[PDB]
Order: structure tokens, then sequence, then C-alpha cells
């Protein structure tokens, strides 16, 4: 009740707009890759283990 | 001579023969047996005391 308000009769209406601010887009999508298979499915790498 | 005329140097370009049809890494030592000829001409203009 410390806040300002407005007071509505019958015949009263009330409005209010909003902007988001910049959010990343939600990725709607499923990889078709994973992250252990990256690699050309051909050639050695020249790295040793 | 400090700056004599410079020398000229010409090379005929590699011409690989047929590659294997599965990759290699190592360079190609295989190739077209090939050479080259043609005409040159120099011109010299020489002061006379």
């Amino acid at each position: 009740e410390y806040f300002p308000s407005q007071m509505l009769r019958t015949g009263n209406n009330f409005q209010f707009t909003y902007t988001f601010e910049d959010v990343p887009f939600h990725s709607s999508y499923a990889h078709s890759q994973s992250l252990d298979r990256l690699m050309n499915p051909l050639i050695d790498q020249y790295l040793y283990y | 001579l400090k700056h004599p005329p410079p020398q000229i140097l010409i090379k005929n370009t590699p011409v690989p023969a047929d590659p294997p049809t599965t990759f290699n890494q190592s360079k190609l030592n295989s190739f077209i047996t090939q050479y080259s000829t043609g005409q040159v001409s120099v011109e010299i203009e020489w002061e006379l005391q």
C-alpha cells in the first residue's frame, strides 16, 4: 500500500508495455554430430600418442 | 660491378604422373618426363671512346 497504484471503477481500464532486453536465441535443435566425432574418418593425424 | 647484371633462373614446372586413388601423405616422386626449348635475345649498348 506504500506504492502508487491506479484505482479502477467498472468503466476504467489499465495497460502498459514492456521491452525485453537482448537475450540469446533459445536453441531449438539437436546436434547431428557428437563432440568426440568431429574428425575426418578417412585420414590419419600427424600427431602421436 | 657492385650491382652486376642480375642472374636469370629458369626451371620446368613439375607435372605429376597419376597419383594413387587412396590418400598418402608422402610427397609424390613420380612425374612425366619433360623438357623445353625456345629462343632468347640479349641486346647491349656500348659507349665508345
